RNA sequence: GUGUAAGUGCACAAGGGAGCUUGACUGCGAGACGGACAUGUCGAGCAGGGACGAAAGUCGGGACUAGUGAUCCGGCACCUCU
RNA sequence: GUUACGGCGGUCCAUAGCGGCAGGGAAACGCCCGGUCCCAUCCCGAACCCGGAAGCUAAGCCUGCCAGCGCCGAUGAUACUACCCAUCCGGGUGGAAAAGUAGGACACCGCCGAACA
């Protein structure tokens, strides 16, 4: 079986986008890499449990246990350390990948209160998207009641793109709900 | 794939106000799961001088 | 024109780098040559190499036909082809050679075929 | 006080000696390391005492 | 005045130049890094002492933008 | 960036990470550097018994150069000495 | 013996690098498909490893051309300097820079192997 967004991009999205760019070889169509989320903590500094905390939701949202990234630089504003766990991390490939931008997009992003999309802005150069949300109740996934303190992420998805306009024609073929601009 | 790192998985009916059934992987064990909302439904997928004209005209 | 490098560089230079890092500890002299192996995903090679002098006393691949007529899988073939060295540096009269993995992991094809070459008569 | 002078006989008999320096603090417990025993010709290990 | 102090001095330098013949585990130069390095047949110390590994003559190259040191085997008579 | 001053080095890494481990060994030591002397420093290699490694091999503390005190006197452990 | 081929080495390790333009996939070199087996992620079959060849030269690779950026670089002269004259000033004999300029340079050599003869 295959995921039906995997399978979608592989069937529709490709030849969509070949039709668009006129790509001189079949190996310039821009696809998805990787999904990176990130959730610093930064307050984890004081209490480790916070760190724990992001773990699990991390864990149970995208499925498989995150990363803690350490603090490469020590600084006395943030009252910094190096080596305490600041962080988590986790990078999306594969079925995995498609199975979450799935369940991202279809219900995660409707689920945002008084959603009204997402600018299509902030890609980079390249086109790797990356946006930012403030709690992780929009997934089911995680329980409200056993939830306490909301912890945002910084998802950024890095395609084959190599402008940020083929970035967001392939985005919006696989359904993001972009602005308009 | 490593055993006992990771959370379980389960086929489950993924269910919206549309009345879909979504037969796929999932891992809550509630084995059909409903939501509210998701794409099929939601909205987004799917002057002064008036108010005097309305007050006296 | 891609933003960045290609996968295939990372790798090639990588491994170039790794090969080199090794090399420092092992290089070859006419009784005692290095016999260093390169690995692709559809083949593997082997020479027999005097670094004093830089010549090359011996040579196997899976590129040759008589090795490729074997129906076994890419270890089979790896196993093959350490055993063609292995007479071939009997028939050169070299008796005892270091290893060099060429920068590659020392497991899978690369260990099988080492592993045939010593069981044929090379001491290393 | 910090890092002492410490002393670890050998386990089998013979009383053999090495000596070393170790935090008394970091590893307050007894420091336990095999080591060469001359006499024996054989690889013991020693007993801080 | 707060100044005064220094330390010996440590002979560091070449011990032998190039051409000289020497012995087995003759010390060639005494450095502090490695400003040479070590070349054919010639070792590296604790202390980055180059010393003779085999008798010959003493010959100063360069390899790969280093400075090296290297012993070549004079003929025997 | 290299625990620590400075300098000489180190990106081939001597800098960062991971697995196993105790060579921070015993008997020695060709040949040397430096030196009034006393001190000090490097050292291939041999043997025993080990660690890591597929193996070649490397390991007689730490990238190197400071972190120390002669003789006398006395304490402790062992010795097929008296 | 030949080929726009693949490896292993070199040279007081850029005269070689970087950048631009134009090409190619015979065997090879790769990208590529998948995680069933050896093995792997401080999470991720991304990498490592294994199993294959549907597609592709878009990249890597290598081929030809550009002095563009870097790089190499004289001779002459000068700075400086050993010795000797010279009361100071300076001079004679010998050595001789750096910078700069003319220029060079889009590498060269070696050993195997592929395909062709």
């Amino acid at each position: 079986a295959l995921p039906r967004l995997k399978q979608r991009y592989r069937e529709e999205i490709r030849e969509a986008l070949q039709q668009e760019f006129n790509y001189a070889n079949v190996m310039q169509i821009p696809g998805v890499v990787k999904v990176v989320v990130n959730m610093g903590v930064g307050d984890a500094a004081r209490d480790a449990k916070l760190i724990n905390g992001a773990i699990n939701d991390l864990a149970l949202i995208t499925g498989q246990k995150p990363e803690v990234r350490r603090a490469r630089k020590s600084i006395a504003q943030f009252k910094l350390r190096e080596g305490m766990p600041i962080g988590a991390r986790v990078t999306l490939r594969g079925d995995r990948m498609w199975e979450f931008l799935d369940r991202l997009i279809s219900i995660a992003l409707p689920r945002i209160r008084d959603f009204r999309g997402l600018s299509p802005k902030q890609f980079d150069g390249t086109g790797n998207y990356t946006f930012g949300l403030n709690e992780q109740s929009m997934f089911h996934e995680i329980d409200v009641d056993s939830i306490d303190r909301p912890r945002g992420m910084d998802i950024t998805v890095v395609t084959t793109a190599t402008n940020d306009a083929e970035g967001r024609a392939l985005l919006r073929a696989l359904g993001f709900p972009f602005k308009e601009n | 794939m490593k055993t006992g790192i990771h959370p379980e998985y389960v086929d489950t009916t993924v269910q919206c106000g549309c009345g879909h059934s979504f037969t796929t992987r999932s891992t809550k064990q509630s084995g059909t799961i409903v939501v509210e909302v998701c794409s099929q439904c939601h909205p987004f997928y799917t002057g002064r001088v008036a108010r005097f004209e309305k007050r006296y005209g | 024109k891609p933003v960045g490098q290609n996968i295939s560089e990372v790798r090639r230079n990588a491994r170039l780098r790794r090969h080199a890092r090794l090399r420092k500890k092992v290089a070859g002299t006419a009784e005692v040559p290095r016999l260093v192996v390169n690995r692709s995903a559809r083949h593997i090679h082997v020479q027999l190499v005097n670094d004093l002098n830089g010549t090359t006393l011996a040579a196997a691949s899976s590129i040759e036909a008589d090795v490729r007529a074997i129906d076994g899988d890419k270890k089979a073939h790896s196993v093959r082809v350490g055993q063609l060295i292995a007479e071939r540096a009997k028939a050169a009269g070299v008796e005892t050679v270091v290893f060099d993995r060429g920068g590659y992991t020392y497991g899978g094809r690369i260990a099988a075929l080492a592993d045939a070459a010593r069981e044929a008569g090379l001491k290393f | 006080d910090v890092r002492p002078k410490i002393t670890l006989a050998c386990e089998v008999c013979k009383h053999r000696n090495y000596i070393t320096k170790k935090n008394r603090r970091n590893d307050p417990d007894r420091l336990e390391i095999k080591k060469f025993c001359p006499n024996c010709g054989t690889h013991q290990p020693h007993k801080e005492s | 005045s707060r100044n005064g102090r220094d330390s010996a001095a440590q002979r560091l330098g070449v011990k032998r130049f190039g051409g000289q013949v020497v012995k087995a585990g003759e010390i060639l130069v005494r450095q502090r890094g490695t400003h040479f390095h070590p070349g054919v047949n010639v070792g590296r110390g604790g202390d980055d002492t180059l010393f003779a590994l085999a008798p010959g003559a003493v010959e100063f190259g360069a390899k790969r933008g280093r400075k090296t040191v290297n012993i070549v085997p004079v003929a025997r008579p």
